[PDB]
């Protein structure tokens, strides 16, 4: 069995601002099984309204999907993306940073 | 449109 | 420009009952325009874009028709190729498979595509000319003379050269007010210090479309690769894509590094500088 682990980005569908409602994504791509648990986190608890794309992959076969969540940024709220695949040994949490 | 023919089992 | 149409479909075991998961999803060029997920109650092909949208119901019933039928090539396939690799019943395995046309500017047939994976690895695709097959092993083998016997190749090749483009063209003109614009990127550059002698400059684009892409530093004129950082091309969410480069440079030397945007929304390739 191939087994190939997750890239993740974490970020937000328009420019972050304070108040401005948005889109908080996760994007998980190049993995393989394509089974994987993606959850958004706010202040380190799991976000419930989460949607996410058809499953679909790239030439290689490797599999890719984006998370997304409407939110409303907060100059104090934090914000990331926790992802678990049978490549990890431990959930892989990853920190939005407006600024990447 | 999708391929009405030419899925055949491997 | 050019443009194509493709079909992805992921079939996956279930042990221990029942058939597999199913998930088939059409796109134009880089825009979703339909689906099937065999784990949603509405067992039928599904719109995922506004102009499809137009599609009778003549249309969904075929669709819906053709992708089960799909589905259970995928379900019986499963089961021969467990058997064909020695494979226990307890472990998930997969199954994918992509299809499509692509045309050029004239909107006329470029190419084919037809492949075929297993477990994420190369089982069986149709050579370029649509006549003859790549087969990765032994297994595969055994499928390329069944499928050469039945003439699989010219079925697939009627319908990649014929009935691909015609439909490619209909959604193309259907969808023009989206399909047929280009967005094009958006672009910022921003500014971090790591510490006293060090600086990042990341230049960004944003909300484009299609999602091809060049983005390039350049240091008092020539290309700069060393000390940058690329992020793969994501989705918006929106339908447009976003992508940054960075680049480390000495703190009071930003003056010297320009970066480059390439992108078919764009008559003439983009120059940013820190300002």
């Amino acid at each position: 069995m191939i087994q190939r682990t997750p890239k993740i980005q974490v970020y937000s569908r328009h420019p972050a601002e304070n108040g401005k409602s948005n889109f908080l994504n996760c994007y998980v791509s190049g993995f393989h099984p394509s089974d994987i648990e993606v959850d958004l986190l706010k202040n380190g608890e799991r976000i419930e309204k989460v949607e996410h794309s058809d499953l679909s992959f790239s030439k290689d076969w490797s599999f890719y999907l984006l998370y997304y969540t409407e939110f409303t940024p907060t100059e104090k709220d934090e914000y990331a993306c926790r992802v678990n695949h049978v490549t990890l040994s431990q959930p892989k949490i990853v920190k939005w940073d407006r600024d990447m | 449109l999708l391929a009405g023919i030419g899925t055949v089992p491997i | 420009g050019s443009h194509s149409m493709r079909y992805f479909f992921t079939s996956v075991s279930r042990p221990g009952r029942g058939e597999p998961r199913f998930i088939a999803v059409g796109y134009v060029d880089d825009t979703q325009f339909v689906r099937f997920d065999s784990d949603a109650a509405s067992q039928r092909m599904e719109p995922r874009a506004p102009w499809i949208e137009q599609e009778g119901p003549e249309y969904w019933d075929g669709e819906t028709r053709k992708v089960k039928a799909h589905s259970q090539t995928h379900r019986v396939d499963l089961g021969t190729l467990r058997g064909y690799y020695n494979q226990s019943e307890a472990g998930s395995h997969t199954v994918q498979r992509m299809y499509g046309c692509d045309v050029g500017s004239d909107w006329r047939f470029l190419r084919g595509y037809h492949q075929y994976a297993y477990d994420g690895k190369d089982y069986i695709a149709l050579k370029e000319d649509l006549r003859s097959w790549t087969a990765a092993d032994m297994a595969a083998q055994t499928t390329k003379h069944k499928w050469e016997a039945a003439h699989v190749a010219e079925q697939l090749r009627a319908y990649l050269e014929g009935t691909c483009v015609e439909w490619l063209r209909r959604y193309l003109e259907n969808g023009k007010e989206t399909l047929q614009r280009t967005d094009a990127p958006k672009t910022h550059m921003t500014h971090h210090a790591v510490s006293d002698h060090e600086a990042t400059l990341r230049c960004w684009a944003l909300s484009f479309y299609p999602a091809e892409i060049t983005l390039t530093w350049q240091r008092d004129g020539e290309d700069q690769t060393q000390d940058t950082e690329l992020v793969e091309t994501r989705p918006a969410g929106d339908g447009t894509f976003q992508k940054w480069v960075a680049v480390v440079v000495p703190s009071g030397q930003e003056q010297r590094y320009t970066c480059h945007v390439q992108h078919e929304g764009l008559p003439k390739p983009l120059t940013l500088r820190w300002e």
